[PDB]
């Protein structure tokens, strides 16, 4: 048996989408919304329908810890997710699984690699909101078990780039946790890109005549970075991470997108941009790297 | 109107696992200034914790009756945090709409289920706070605001309970120098993490005892820095707002580690 | 034998889109912009080059005819195309071929089913700044001849009802003179959707950050026709049109986009969207019917 | 300031094909309309043409010469219509400048190869203007633009040429009743389309003569709608703009068909 690495998505997560889309699992309900972005997802959806994954491994930046990098440890996991940004547009009553004994070997193999992990064990425990939007997003039947990873500290607390240094080292031992386990695993990325915003409530929120990059330079960065993706400049994005980090306040120096590469081992492979948009002014961009459609995705011999 | 101030720590630890000495005595003083509030007899607590965070306009917090079971992000192998918070929907109210009128954009938060965070939580927990007699109205950090701002938040609302007829009792919620150890450590051995977060804790801290408004004012910055402490020691700066700048001294009911941290309980003498 | 559309395509016409991109043939030079149409745009591209198609037809709303309905007559025709309300970001350089074997077909075709047309024989031409802006959009490489239909003014100095008829008869002669030509089409229908607009660029034209919806309710309404056409509720659409056409102000009406599905006889199936985006908050949606693998592009 | 006024055709015909007779009675009328403008001397002609359409902000020919060879998009079978324009860029530049200032967005036109409509070219053509001898200053048609709002473009306009002290011919181009023919007709068989729109061409042209104003402001709306009136006659909004809404007089120098639409040659009397 081998270990995959299907497939790394860039799964920004928005919780209006999730509004404009009215599910059951949300209470309030919306006029629509956010189509473009949405339209972006739907393919995004049918793309990991196809896949039919063992898991699915996410990096939220919501779920914030100083003392390494911990993994959800108990099988199944609900509650009720209130947005405290954004509590008008987001109260999700969720429930899911987690693959305990993949976020296990992840949690093992980061700590063999030098970084500190630990395992949630508390059922009483409430997953973020960032990380049920996204799951949601990506995966609206909830039929798909998971792995949440936290997103340590080191980037804010200590410098961007020691920060993004334990990201990648997160990454290998995920990448060695998916093969030694034999799972055919997806990867998504939870952040968005340029962050700064409106600091106003648009009254009627889905209005999307009041939608637009807040700032045309944060737009620019985020259109330039991913033009660079989509053209498989991969190893050309990441030297400018750092900047676009400073210059354009982008969530990927909460690290999922370093995570998610480094378990992908930074293929200059083109990644399928699904679509972009601004929400609340902040760049989203909803994009993939097929490593099964370049070849890339098997890791080697499972263990036992 | 402001008849008792106090500073207590957000960290749960202390609540969490009170087997643990210094954990222990924090929480017993935490206790004992949660007494003190009592004996002030307040109408509403001024509630301000560095760990509920807003980043577009400022909160307050409007719901009645606010109950479920938190698990922190960081603590959560210590223990669960289980609450019954009540709010003074008629004072807190009364802020969100005086807010705008201070420069300040401002809305209320009433939904079940909403996040009420660690501090607030624990800080009720071991205070006696946020019941029926003691109900609170608790203000967001708002992360684009400064010292100067939240100031003017506390003192605007202060504000608005004088209108209503109302004792306030004012709270500040959040940590000292902000030095988490990175790795996991025995809780029986946690202490300062740094000799420089330790000592600059103890500068300050002497600081406030002695009253010393004005040194206390310049040092806070430099402090917050250096010692990385909690939310920029804003949690301060609203106690200050409420009082106006102004308090005759401090009683430092306790001061020791939270994981590196540091934390302190302090009952303000107006 | 064997005459084709294989698919047909909603193809707007903005120029902001050609100036974005800085072609060698537009003179202006941009800094980018409309990178979200232009991404669409690119979907499309491919889609069409893979389809290897022998001719493209197209319409568009800015070769306003009185008289019938007109078709490009000359082998060769080119020119120096300046867009008149943005002139500051389209001035294109063209150079193209007509399928005049093909327009003259349509045309009599058209005679026989009860319109007026005419062919453009006038060497001097030159052709729309919109046909150029879509042609450019879908075909940088301006190596497929071309069939160029100007847009009757029925729908306008008539009515969208009469209008409507007019294209929808002229889409079905159109058909008939692919399957009787024996050609493998690709049909372009260059409108646009909601149409309320700003009143002049932020100076900075591609400032991204002053791009958006006119309106909400245009907005909603181009969502909702989108939404429709990919559920494959062709009928439904076209039910809604006369509604959308006044309440947005779509360019739908500016001619056809009706000419196209009654050239493909209305198929009921799920349009692809591509993206849809805003340009001076007029609402611009990139999709394509894919009629050969759905098994309805033959005509035999 | 202004020293004539015209209105005259826009339609092409009757340069193109001026063999057929009413067509050439028309061609010949608008060389007569040119002459007298000659013999008034002036030093710019102030020109609005139906055909040349703005849709943001209102435009004004600004660049020095404009050369080319234009074909119409519908009559381009008749033969091409080459041109040599030449624009008064300090006068046209004052217009643009002096726009935004009555409440109308506006900016100017320079662009090598930039669509100058048929009307434009066939009337400078005719009527032998836009010469160096006599420059055009151009004011497009905004679609959205009132007929008041035109009659304010062609004023402020005028009040430029008087702070340049220059001599102003005004022509608006543009066609009358406008039911054009729908299908392929014998081009000697030509005529107006309704015997409707003949009488209300006639009547409205009549008031010309009169000068009747008053009545003429009254009969322009109707007249406009149902009659499908040339872009709503905003072309004779212009004139009357730019003669302060009065003048005396008016000599129809032509009226004829073209392919069902009326077009007349009006030389007004200051």
């Amino acid at each position: 048996m081998q270990g995959e690495i299907i497939a790394g998505f860039l799964a920004p997560h928005p919780p209006h989408l999730v509004y404009g889309e009215n599910p059951p699992q949300n209470e309030p309900r919306s006029q629509g919304g956010w189509e473009v972005l949405r339209w972006a997802y739907e393919r995004a959806r049918e793309r990991l329908d196809a896949m039919k994954p063992d898991v699915l491994l996410v990096h939220s930046p919501h779920w914030i810890t100083s003392v390494g990098h911990h993994f959800l440890g108990v099988p199944e996991l609900s509650g009720k997710s209130v947005d405290p940004i954004f509590p008008n547009v987001f109260r999700y009553d969720f429930s899911l699984n987690v693959d305990v004994e993949l976020a296990e070997a992840c949690a093992e193999e980061g700590r063999k690699a030098g970084l500190v992990t630990k395992m949630m064990r508390n059922p009483k425990f409430r997953v973020d909101y960032g990380t049920i939007t996204t799951l949601h997003l990506i995966r609206p039947q909830w039929d798909i078990p998971v792995v949440g990873i936290s997103a340590n500290n080191s980037p804010y607390y200590l410098n961007t780039k020691e920060g993004m240094s334990e990201m990648d080292v997160l990454g290998k031992a995920t990448r060695e946790a998916i093969r030694k386990t034999g799972r055919k695993a997806v990867l998504l990325a939870s952040n968005t890109l340029s962050h700064w915003h409106f600091h106003e409530e648009p009254t009627i929120p889905e209005d999307m005549s009041k939608e637009y990059p807040a700032t045309m330079a944060g737009y620019q960065w985020d259109i330039r970075m991913i033009e660079l993706m989509r053209q498989g400049k991969t190893s050309e994005v990441f030297k400018l991470l750092p900047q676009f980090i400073d210059e354009a306040f982008a969530e990927v120096k909460s690290g999922a997108f370093t995570w998610m590469h480094a378990a992908m081992q930074y293929p200059e492979l083109a990644a399928e941009l699904f679509g972009y948009g601004t929400v609340i002014g902040t760049g989203n961009a909803v994009m993939e790297w097929d490593l099964r459609k370049a070849g890339l995705s098997m890791l080697g011999a499972a263990d036992q | 109107t402001v008849v008792s101030a106090f500073l207590v720590p957000g960290t749960p630890l202390p609540q969490l696992k009170p087997e643990v000495p210094s954990w222990g005595q924090l929480a017993a003083a935490t206790e004992r200034a949660g007494k003190a509030l009592a004996a002030s007899r307040p109408d509403v607590v001024l509630v301000y914790s560095t760990q509920w965070l807003a980043v577009l306009d400022q909160q307050w917090l409007t719901r009645p009756r606010s109950e479920g079971v938190h698990v922190d992000e960081n603590w959560y192998e210590f223990g669960d945090l289980a609450y019954d918070i009540r709010a003074d929907t008629a004072l807190a109210e009364a802020c969100v709409t005086s807010s705008p009128l201070h420069g300040v954009h401002a809305r209320g938060v009433n939904y079940d289920g909403f996040p009420i965070d660690t501090g607030t939580i624990t800080a009720c927990t071991l205070m006696g706070i946020g019941t029926d007699a003691f109900p609170l109205v608790v203000g967001s950090n708002n992360l684009y605001h400064s010292g100067e701002i939240t100031e003017k938040l506390a003192a605007l609302a202060v504000d608005c309970a004088k209108d209503q007829n109302k004792r306030v009792a004012v709270v500040g919620v959040g940590g000292l120098s902000g030095s988490l150890f990175r790795e996991e450590i025995d809780p029986r051995e946690d202490r300062i993490a740094n000799e420089e977060d330790d000592k600059w804790n103890r500068r300050v801290l002497k600081l406030i005892e002695a009253g010393d408004v004005s040194a206390l004012r310049e040092a806070m910055p430099v402090y917050a820095k250096e010692a990385r402490v909690d939310m920029g020691f804003k949690h301060l700066h609203w106690i200050l707002g409420a009082l106006k700048g102004k308090f005759s001294g401090a009683n430092v009911l306790g001061y020791g580690p939270s994981y590196g941290s540091g934390a302190a309980v302090i009952e303000f003498r107006l």
